[PDB]
RNA sequence: AUCUCUCUCUAUGCUCUCUCUC
RNA sequence: ACCCACUCGGCACCUUACGAGAAAUCAAAGUCUUUGGGUUCUGGGGGGAGUAUGGUCGCAAGGCUGAAACUUAAAGGAAUU
RNA sequence: UUCGGGUCUUGUAAUUGGAAUGAGUACAAUGUAAAUACCUUAACGAGGAACAACUGGAGGGCAAGUCUGGUGCCAGCAGCCG
């Protein structure tokens, strides 16, 4: 089961692991809280830097990993843009945990 | 029974009707009510050049993906801002904003492109210099 | 300015690229006949091209009509002037055929290779 | 959708955009 | 990073070969044609062209 | 194992019959492909295109596939077929023998000056098999058959010098083309023309005549 | 209104020529439909011919070959030069030299053939084959 | 001339795609 | 008033195809590649759109007339599993 | 009888040669208002590395690779399909 059973699920088959290794930061990507799930792959997501951005899904995700309100995530950000934003990689609630108790974050949201 | 008239002093009608129903034709169309001049950033021309306002890389239509990378123009002729697509890979990397560049069509007759909405047009020549040249060496650009 | 000076295109490009018999008749021809350029082959093709048209224009004007007497006999003078044409065949129909390969034969390239001096095509060239 | 509908939408509009064009005058 | 100017910057440029000359105009031509109208071993079978290592 | 079932095909096996032109003048029912082998020597088998076809039933697609195949000489008579089954190979058998079976002559017509040998088409012929309308336009000598290139191939098998064709409809449906195309040629030797106008007194059948050797009892 | 007599009799013709019917009946009727029927008559397309030319307008019955194919009309009657007869002959006619192009020229309601003969075109009244 | 005559809520669902050799 | 025989005129059927259809179907949607019996009127991918602008006709509501920019590679017809 | 000669002619590979050439150069002569360039022409001028052909493509449309490494719904192609 993934979402909600369904005769459509079983041609898939998705493999990650509840138990899989997190990961870190890199050059031009950051972390950004969800602040508002938006339309048409469009999100806007507040990042944790101080600049309000606007962050868009690209491929990967758009159907595997399904997304909620108030989420850390991985954006990597336009190196010749900057207003638009993409989506690299979601963080579990525990992983999110994890990385607050670390203080690779800066701590300013909640879960 | 052949709705058209078929007379030997009928003519002038006959004229009038084909004359009306040319109208319909898109391509006539747009020949005659210069369109091709009174709209459209291309006007009548083909090759317009311009300058670079931003650099967006806009998101591509479905089945497919992928940013695609794309310039905002400033048409010198008129002034109009325009949607146009850079080709080749990370030729971004050559443009810059505030530089002078010639662009094109897309084999379209006008319209958009197979999977970039809003585009129109080509980027062809940076400052002057070709970006197929750019991309394969070739020649290099003047740019300090 | 000058005025009169008028420059001719000579060759026909086929319509269809890559339709691969007709490729490969031409591919052949080359092969046969020592061809730098296609547009040898297509050169010649074009000028018999024109040949017919006339010979079909002539043909269009009924039988010992003129035209037919004049056009077609001088053009059958002129086949002949040039080999081409069989002695025998004299008679429209046949220009009309003449086919592809003859205009490739009655040629320098081909000519030299005829009756010898070269013992190759290329060689000839 | 219905067509019909989609009519009276474009009429009520146009009722809308005449008033707003009286109220201008 | 999904940046711009990826794969050419990545893939190493393995340069081009020397070769012998292949020849130009007529006699490429002529070697074309012997290639493909002269011989052939493939006889019996299909009218392919380019084979593989397979 | 090349015993025949119809009393043609036994006549055609015993050898008391070597002429196809006899046939065709008579207008025989003919079921077994091995007749037009036996009569007419040289033909050429020329598979044209090979459409996938499907029909989606509960669990899954299911392929078959539609051969078309043009066969004939390269003189007047031409063969015609097309068959849907599973394999390829298989489907392009039977569509040979189809076209063996239905294999139809033309009358090769000429232009004006005569001069010799059965050259290219007799009138402006028309068939649609379709929305398909082909044109055959009686074209000059070495006026190249100017087609489709399906046509083209199948002209080329009939053994027309040089034609003219029009084309209307949806062309890109090939098989259609190539049935309308058919049609067509059919149509060239069902037309009266002054060449035939004087009658000709009908020849007895030799379904009739060879009767006695047709039934073996 | 019935405006082209000659169109309807061709018409009535070639349906007769469709069924296999051996004999028409022409409402109308005479002058140049007759004189139609005289050109064909003369290259043998229609067998016999005859009307009950009548005290009031006429009626044809054409007991016919039935070797005739299709026979034609166009009434806007084209003013044929001498020159365009044979683009009109490429596109009308069957065969490159079998049928006839009828014309109405002042020398006569003829066929093509006899008009180049006697070199007078006209307009184009009809054909057959 | 032989019928006979039954009954109501129930909203939505996002994860591709495939040919051969004649 | 009935019944048969005929017609003439009308609304329609049923049967086939021997035609025409892309088919579904059609005694006309037939006589249309063998393409010109006469004439009016319309349509030229879908959308934007029967919208915006004018004009008019209207007490008004609206009707007549009628775009373009842009926008996509389909929308659609009939049949089939 | 188990080859074979390769008896007759070709295709094939850096191998190794024996003969031509104009393109540049150019005494000059011609050319020409005067000189270019061409047409003529004595001297020098090719061993693949030279005296160097690129330009597009290779899933189809449409000729041409279920080759080799890299990238991994990214970068990108692609007129439309993809
Ligand atoms: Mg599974
Ligand atoms: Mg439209
Ligand atoms: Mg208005
Ligand atoms: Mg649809
Ligand atoms: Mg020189
Ligand atoms: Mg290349
Ligand atoms: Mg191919
Ligand atoms: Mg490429």
């Amino acid at each position: 089961n993934t979402k909600g059973g369904k005769k459509g699920r079983r041609g898939k088959n998705d493999s990650d692991g509840p138990k899989r290794e997190l990961i870190y930061k890199e050059e031009g990507q950051e972390y950004a809280q969800i602040t508002k799930m938006l339309g048409n792959g469009r999100v806007e997501a507040s990042c944790f830097d101080g600049n309000k951005r606007m962050a868009h899904i690209r491929g990967k995700l758009r159907k595997k990993v399904w997304m909620g309100q108030g989420d850390i995530i991985l954006v990597s950000l336009r190196d010749f843009q900057d207003d638009q934003c993409d989506v690299v990689h979601k963080y579990n609630l525990d992983e999110a945990r994890t990385l607050k108790n670390q203080g690779e974050l800066p701590e300013n949201a909640k879960i | 029974g052949k709705g058209k008239p078929r007379g030997l002093n009928s003519a002038r009608k006959l004229r009038v009707h084909r004359r009306n129903n040319r109208w319909a034709e898109t391509t006539y169309k747009k020949r005659l009510l210069g369109t091709a001049f009174k709209s459209s950033p291309f006007g009548g021309s083909s090759h317009a050049k311009g300058i670079v306002l931003e650099k967006i890389g806009i998101e591509s239509k479905q089945p497919n993906s992928a940013i695609r990378k794309c310039v905002r123009v400033q048409l010198i002729k008129n002034g109009k801002k325009v949607t146009a697509f850079v080709p080749n890979d990370g030729c971004l990397n050559f443009v810059d904003e505030n530089d002078e560049v010639l662009l094109a069509g897309f084999g379209r007759k006008g319209k958009a492109k197979g999977d970039i909405p809003g585009v129109r047009f080509k980027v062809v020549k940076v400052s002057g210099v070709s970006l197929l040249a750019l991309w394969k060496e070739k020649k290099e650009k003047p740019r300090s | 300015p000058r005025a009169p000076r008028t420059y001719s295109k000579t060759y026909s490009t086929p319509k269809r690229p890559y339709e691969s018999a007709r490729l490969d008749a031409e591919l052949k021809l080359a092969g046969e006949y020592g061809l730098k350029n296609k547009r040898e082959i297509y050169r010649i093709s074009f000028q018999l091209s024109k040949i017919r048209r006339a010979a079909r224009d002539l043909l269009t004007r009924d039988e010992k009509d003129p035209k037919r007497l004049f056009e077609g006999n001088a053009l059958i003078r002129r086949l002949v002037r040039i080999g081409v044409l069989s002695e025998d065949k004299k008679k429209l129909d046949y220009v009309l055929a003449l086919k592809v390969e003859d205009f490739l034969e009655r040629r320098l390239q081909t000519q030299v290779y005829k009756l010898g001096l070269a013992k190759s095509v290329h060689h000839a060239r | 959708m219905r067509a019909k509908w989609r009519k009276k939408r474009t009429r009520r509009l146009k009722r809308k955009r005449r008033k707003v064009r009286a109220r201008s005058k | 990073l999904a940046r711009a100017g990826k794969v050419k910057s990545q893939t190493p440029k393995v340069e081009k070969q020397e070769k012998p000359k292949q020849p130009k105009g007529r006699a490429y031509k002529r070697l074309l044609y012997t290639r493909r109208f002269v011989n052939v071993t493939l006889t019996n079978g299909k009218r392919k062209m380019n084979p593989s290592p397979s | 194992g090349w015993v025949p079932v119809t009393k043609l095909g036994r006549l055609v096996k015993a050898g008391k019959i070597s002429s196809i032109e006899e046939i065709f003048l008579h207008s025989l029912p003919v079921k077994e492909f091995q007749i037009i082998d036996q009569l007419l020597p040289n033909l050429k088998d020329e598979v044209m295109n090979i459409k996938p076809v499907q029909k989606q039933t509960r669990a899954g697609q299911r392929t078959r596939f539609k051969a078309v195949v043009v066969v004939g000489d390269s003189n007047g008579h031409v063969g015609l077929g097309i068959k849907t089954a599973k394999e390829v190979a298989g489907a392009i058998r039977a569509g040979i023998i189809i076209a063996k079976l239905s294999v139809i002559p033309i009358r090769r017509g000429y232009w004006g000056t005569n001069l010799g040998q059965p050259h290219s088409l007799a009138t402006k012929t028309s068939g649609k098999c379709g929305s398909v309308s082909v044109r055959l336009i009686p074209a000059p000598r070495g006026s190249g058959i100017v087609a489709s290139p399906a046509v083209k191939k199948l002209m080329q098998l009939a053994g027309v010098e040089d034609v003219y064709t029009s084309s209307t409809g949806s062309t890109r449906t090939l098989e259609n083309t190539l049935k309308a195309a058919f049609v067509a040629i059919g149509n060239t030797y069902g037309f009266l023309t002054p060449n035939l106008w004087e009658v000709q007194a009908l020849t007895p059948s030799p379904m009739d005549v060879y009767a006695d050797y047709a039934t073996a009892s | 209104t019935r405006t082209s007599v000659l169109a309807d009799a061709l018409n009535a013709i070639n349906n007769a020529e469709k069924t296999g019917k051996r004999q028409v009946l022409i409402r109308p009727s005479s002058k140049v439909i007759i004189k139609f029927l005289q050109v064909m008559q003369k290259h043998g397309y229609i067998g016999e011919f005859e009307y009950i030319d009548d005290h009031r307008s006429g009626k044809i019955v054409v007991q016919l070959n039935g070797r005739l194919n299709k026979c034609g009309v166009i009434s806007p009657r084209f003013n044929v030069k001498i020159a365009d007869v044979e683009k009109w002959t490429a596109n009308l006619l069957p065969a490159r030299q079998f049928g006839y192009v009828i014309l109405t020229t002042s020398a006569g309601i003829m066929d093509h053939e006899e008009a180049h003969r006697k070199h007078v075109s006209g307009k184009i009244l009809g054909f057959v084959y």
